[PDB]
């Protein structure tokens, strides 16, 4: 059944990718409010659509920008991909568009915040909190590695919390579709597996060590391999030697040293048994799949709603101006967005 | 303890993608 639901869900997908909805909305529909976000390419400000009075997440990138930082490609990849799929822990592109000087994505207005700002402050979560979480993670791989999509850049800054306490994935940026491997070196530090790292080539299997650092930091309320500067952190992932906190569940631990596992042929999703090496194994032997699915199960954590269009869940973010040029930038490489 | 060692690093805060 879950076989049944992919085949499906592929199909959707594939009739989407092959013609991608262009153009569906204006600039001049909505009101802009605060900018809730910014990264890794780009803002994202909370905005409200005159016609229908709803509120939107609006990701502004300048055309520029996007050229000088040589993520067209990504970007194309980003809103090719975000307009094609469609899961329950995804966040929903409603509207795409460009101007002369911009490219927008008008993406479902989540309130609750990003897991990040809510793991930093309580601390860390308990193993039955980040196991709600993680479940959620597993399916999405599970649903975007059967379109044979890559993420890469799973981290809890990217994590946004709904109204019901489950996660929306946000940020594409670098998101790839690509049967074989790939080699661009992207996706943030303490997340990176060793292969990226090394430069050899890899798959989606990134997306599983990245699952296994987000666990541990869930868990333990800090990173597998942190320290001050980016090539500290590479040495300490390329040893591989983790540490787990004493108080981490003897499952815990075992389901981490077969996700943080430089060994290809034993890191777990990777494996001919695929995600259910993941799915069965005994830190997740409580998790119905299919409730963690139809958003049956009770969250552990639901975020304070002080109304429609409340913003207090996020951080305050310095306001930049939409400067809209006469003049059109870089027509040609943005035809497609 | 390791959580004082984090909290006391520079990464703390919303750790941005890297790129070449
Ligand atoms: C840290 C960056 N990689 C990036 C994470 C996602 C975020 C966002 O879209 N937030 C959002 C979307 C919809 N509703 C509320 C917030 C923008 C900043």
């Amino acid at each position: 059944s879950v076989k049944e639901f992919l085949a499906k869900a592929k199909e959707d997908f594939l009739k989407k990718w092959e013609n991608p909805a262009q153009n569906t909305a204006h600039l001049d529909q909505f009101e802009r409010i605060k900018t809730i976000g910014t990264g890794s390419f780009g803002r994202v400000m909370l905005v409200k659509h005159m016609e229908t009075g709803n509120h939107y997440a609006m990701k502004i990138l300048d055309k520029q920008k996007v050229v000088k930082l040589k993520q067209i490609e990504h970007t194309l990849n980003e809103k090719r991909i975000l307009q094609a799929v469609n899961f329950p822990f995804l966040v929903k592109l409603e509207f795409s568009f460009k101007d002369n000087s911009n490219l927008y994505m008008v993406m479902e207005y989540v309130p609750g915040g990003e897991m990040f700002s809510h793991l930093r402050r309580i601390g860390r979560f308990s193993e039955p909190h980040a196991r709600f979480y993680a479940a959620q993670i597993v399916l999405t791989f599970e649903y975007l590695h059967s379109l044979d999509l890559i993420y890469r850049d799973l981290k809890p800054e990217n994590l946004l919390i709904d109204q019901q306490g489950y996660i929306k994935v946000a940020d594409f940026g670098f998101a790839k579709r690509v049967k074989g491997r790939t080699w661009t070196l992207c996706g943030t530090p303490e997340y990176l597996a060793p292969e990226i790292i090394l430069s050899k080539g890899y798959n989606k299997a990134v997306d599983w060590w990245a699952l296994g650092v987000l666990i541990y930091e869930m868990a333990a309320g800090y990173p597998p391999f942190f320290a001050d500067q980016p090539i500290q952190i590479y040495e300490k992932i390329v040893s591989g030697k983790v540490r787990f906190p004493s108080h981490f569940s003897s499952d815990l631990k075992d389901l981490l040293r077969n996700l943080l596992q430089v060994d290809l042929t034993k890191r777990f999703g990777n494996l001919k048994n695929g995600v259910n090496d993941i799915k069965n194994h005994k830190w997740f032997a409580t998790t119905d799949w299919i409730a963690i699915y139809q958003r049956k199960v009770e969250a552990p954590f639901i975020p304070k709603f002080k109304g429609p269009g409340d913003t207090s869940n996020f951080d305050d973010y310095e306001e930049e101006e939409i400067r809209v040029s006469i003049n059109e930038k870089c027509g040609k490489e943005f035809s497609e967005f | 303890t390791t959580y004082a060692d984090f909290i006391a690093s520079g990464r703390t805060g919303r750790r941005n993608a890297i790129h070449d």
